[PDB]
């Protein structure tokens, strides 16, 4: 069959702006044909680690929906976007389930997301009372209470603001340079699967 | 909840907002150093003021968490580092007076120009006007004039200033729960709370005396040989039974004896190992010097330099139009940015300096995983020692033959090893009594052992007793002879060089034993040895997280600084010097026998 209506992967990977890791964007991809070989054969990605499925058979399998979660993290924090990991990003910003089927794609973005004065537009949640559940988004800006005293709204002693900005300079090391991460989540539900791979001729 | 969790959250908040501010300060300092312009000076000053004010506010916030309720060693170490008052405990009037005194001493030392009376039309500054005269002249009265005139002007200006400085620093230290300023300096080596690895501030003086008592025979034989050669050079001034005249040691203060290698050479007719012409013939650029250094560090197993290092470092002099500081410096700017600022020439000295500074860079890179306030050396000695070991390994004839800079048929006989060891002794052994005597004198001044009216009578008495160097003419109390040196006049600790020198050869023995070198210690090269690099990197990765005693256990297997590796390094030279001193008299007399 002649195929059209490819899945819109251009508006996620080639987006002019990415979201912050605390407020990571989720785009639901449905009712199209997903060509995954375009992503896999690209040389622009530093991490293309797939958990629970292999990239070769992605272009054949069919899924109900594809969830594209997009954010920016540091170079040293790409390791924490994996099942079972521990860190600031995993516990307080973006948590992946252990039974996760999907792919974590990350690439260096020092060219776009770093400016000479410092790019402070990307923020991360540094403190939360409890760890996040898998696929939870916390965009609350309530003052963290680290001590018995009632914070009472004011940032004083033992009371800190949970969202801390990130500093991005072009001269930083590879472990501090901004990395754009897109996590694709593949699920199969009782509804008929509509995100199928292309059928080769 | 608990105090410890509160301190951990506060430390996370600190490390996060302090790494970026430190990076801004460091980047402004780099932009000043590579580009000396007034706006860059203003930007550097503004960033430094922001950094200092942020540290003051974080220290003020940090003091509110009591130390005794924290059991985690790393958290306690960071809180101890942050909670230090420094000069903040002192009153604002006295703090401003102390800062003014420090600045004016810096200006007097840096901008001090002295020349001969009756010829005042032009005068010579310390660098390089007086350095060249002290290092290269062979005239007795010229060196005497330069030495006495510089100590007359600088000491007579700095003596009241130093008298105020000792009182203010003692006041700050006693306000900070220390006995004196000497205890404050010795507190860098203080380890408390670790079972068995504890080190006391009072143990440092005892360990330094205990090591120096074993240094003394080698130094006495070296002093006798140098005395005989200087007696040959200057026929009547130097006595066979007395101390060396102060102005004849090849440097302004007596810090190094390395400028006497030409006068005191054992075998002048035999060649040196200078490789400068070989690099010039093969057109070695500064980039090739750093690439060869990188090859050396990957040979031993350490990580290679980052992309940011090659892109952002300045390894060549920029030009006449753009002004830069010429001093070689390794910069850990923060956030994974490591750079070397060196005006590299095609010389052996620059090549060894490149190895030394890349060693500093490797040490900085190793503890990047550690928290921000623990990103330092375990003590002040280790940071310099890890560069000096690379300098030691690179200068060996085996490394030079391996990298192609030396001919493979170059003959390494005993005479070349003797003269090389003598040069290393003049640089390394000769600085040890001067360093120990200077620090002991400053500790006794801070402790109050020496009253203000007896500072110089004791000082020369110490110099005759320890260094074996006599004053050319007597000096009264209007002189301030110690403060003519850069470190003492600008409030710097001086025991780091003594500790660095001992740690250098302890590390060298440990790595050479790890690398299975089977010969003399000075002939040892640590290239191609993965296990030696692993043993080094185990200590390198710790940074300031662990006590320096534990780090030394990690490398050499000892819990304390030791003097036997240094003596083992210079054992061929020690036997040769003992043989050569049969006619002459080893040791000196403290009396005024040569000249006074
Ligand atoms: C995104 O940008 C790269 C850069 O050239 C381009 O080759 C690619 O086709 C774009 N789209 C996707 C979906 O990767
Ligand atoms: C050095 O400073 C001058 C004057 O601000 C500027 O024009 C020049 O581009 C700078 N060069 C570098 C390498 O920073
Ligand atoms: C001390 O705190 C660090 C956090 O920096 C933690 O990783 C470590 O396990 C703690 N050590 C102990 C003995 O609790
Ligand atoms: C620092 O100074 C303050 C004010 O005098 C004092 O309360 C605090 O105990 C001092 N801390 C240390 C470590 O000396
Ligand atoms: C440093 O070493 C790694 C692995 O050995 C290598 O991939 C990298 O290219 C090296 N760096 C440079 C600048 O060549
Ligand atoms: C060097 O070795 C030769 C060969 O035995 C010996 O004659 C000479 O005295 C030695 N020189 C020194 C300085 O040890
Ligand atoms: C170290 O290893 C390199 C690469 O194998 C080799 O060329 C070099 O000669 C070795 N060094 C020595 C001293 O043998």
């Amino acid at each position: 069959p002649n195929i059209t209506n490819l899945c819109p992967f251009g508006e996620v990977f080639n987006a002019t702006r990415f979201a912050s890791v605390y407020a990571w964007n989720r785009k639901r991809i449905s009712n199209c044909v997903a060509d995954y070989s375009v992503l896999y054969n690209s040389a622009s990605f530093s991490t293309f680690k797939c958990y629970g499925v292999s990239p070769t058979k992605l272009n054949d399998l069919c899924f109900t929906n594809v969830y594209a979660d997009s954010f920016v993290i540091r170079g040293d924090e790409v390791r924490q976007i994996a099942p079972g990991q521990t860190g600031k990003i995993a516990d307080y910003n973006y948590k992946l389930p252990d039974d996760f089927t999907g792919c974590v794609i990350a690439w260096n973005s020092n060219n776009l997301d770093s400016k000479v004065g410092g790019n402070y537009n990307y923020r991360y949640r540094l403190f939360r009372k409890s760890n996040l559940k898998p696929f939870e988004r916390d965009i609350s800006t309530e003052i963290y209470q680290a001590g018995s005293t009632p914070c009472n709204g004011v940032q004083g002693f033992n009371c800190y603001f949970p969202l801390q900005s990130y500093g991005f300079q072009p001269t930083n090391g590879v472990g501090y340079q901004p990395y754009r991460v897109v996590v694709l989540s593949f699920e199969l539900l009782h509804a008929p699967a509509t995100v199928c791979g292309p059928k080769k001729s | 909840s608990t105090i410890e969790e509160q301190a951990k959250t506060f430390l996370d908040k600190f490390n996060h907002e302090a790494e970026d501010l430190f990076y801004q300060s460091s980047l402004a300092s780099w932009n000043y150093n590579t580009n000396i312009t007034e706006e860059n000076v203003q930007n550097m000053n503004n960033a430094g003021d922001k950094w200092s004010a942020f540290l003051k506010e974080q220290s003020t916030l940090a003091q509110m968490y009591p130390l005794q309720e924290i059991q985690n060693l790393t958290v306690k170490l960071q809180l101890q580092a942050l909670q230090q008052n420094g000069s903040s405990v002192l009153s604002e009037d006295k703090s401003k007076r102390l800062n003014t005194i420090l600045n004016t001493m810096s200006t007097i030392y840096s901008t001090g120009k002295v020349c001969n009376p009756d010829n005042p039309q032009e005068c010579l500054l310390l660098e390089p006007g007086l350095n060249e005269i002290m290092a290269n002249s062979l005239d007795y009265n010229e060196r005497l004039w330069a030495w006495e005139s510089w100590r007359s002007e600088v000491g007579k200006q700095l003596r009241p200033l130093y008298e105020e400085y000792v009182v203010l620093k003692n006041e700050m230290a006693r306000a900070n729960h220390y006995e004196d300023y000497g205890d404050y300096w010795r507190g860098d080596y203080e380890v408390n709370g670790v079972d068995g690895y504890d080190y006391s501030r009072g143990q440092l003086i005892e360990d330094v005396e205990h090591t120096f008592e074993e240094i003394k025979p080698l130094y006495e034989h070296l002093h006798a040989y140098v005395r005989a050669k200087l007696m040959n050079a200057y026929p009547s001034y130097i006595s066979p039974i007395g101390c060396l005249p102060a102005h004849l040691l090849g440097d302004m203060w007596g810090r190094f004896w390395t400028n006497l290698y030409s006068l005191t050479v054992p075998f002048g007719q035999k060649p040196n190992i200078d490789v400068t012409d070989a690099m010039v013939d093969q057109a070695w650029d500064a980039q090739r010097i750093f690439k060869e250094a990188e090859k050396f560090f990957v040979s031993v197993g350490l990580p290679n330099m980052t992309q940011g290092f090659w892109e952002n470092s300045m390894l060549t002099d920029p030009g006449n139009v753009q002004k830069a500081v010429c001093h070689p410096t390794a910069w850990d700017l923060g956030k994974g940015d490591f750079r070397i600022l060196m005006c590299t020439k095609v010389t052996m000295d620059d090549f060894l300096t490149a190895h030394h500074e890349m060693g500093h860079i490797q040490y900085d890179m190793a503890y990047a995983a550690q928290p921000f306030l623990l990103r330092n050396g375990a003590n002040e000695g280790f940071h310099e020692a890890v560069g000096e070991i690379m300098s030691l390994s690179a200068a060996t004839p085996k490394h030079l033959k391996s990298i192609g800079l030396l001919s493979p048929d170059f003959q390494e006989d005993n005479e070349t090893e003797i003269n090389f060891l003598l040069k290393q002794a003049l640089t390394i052994v000769g600085t040890l009594p001067f360093t120990y005597m200077l620090e002991k004198w400053r500790w006794m001044v801070f402790k109050g052992e020496i009253p203000k009216d007896q500072w110089m009578k004791k000082w020369w008495e110490m110099k005759r007793e320890i260094v074996g160097v006599v004053e050319p003419v007597p000096h009264d109390e209007t002189y301030c002879d110690p403060a003519s040196l850069f470190h003492v006049s600008n409030d710097y600790s001086f025991i780091r060089y003594y500790t660095r020198t001992l740690y250098q050869f302890q590390f060298q023995e440990a790595l050479c034993q790890a690398a299975k070198h089977e010969g003399p210690l000075h002939k040892c090269d640590i290239s191609n040895s993965t296990e030696a690099g692993q043993k080094l990197f185990n200590m390198l990765r710790l940074g300031k997280s662990e006590p320096w005693t534990l780090a030394l256990e990690n490398v050499v297997g000892a819990k304390n600084m030791n003097v036997r590796p240094l003596l083992n390094y210079f054992e061929p030279l020690f036997t040769w010097l003992k043989d050569q001193n049969k006619n002459s008299f080893v040791g000196w007399s403290t009396d005024w026998s040569p000249y006074a």
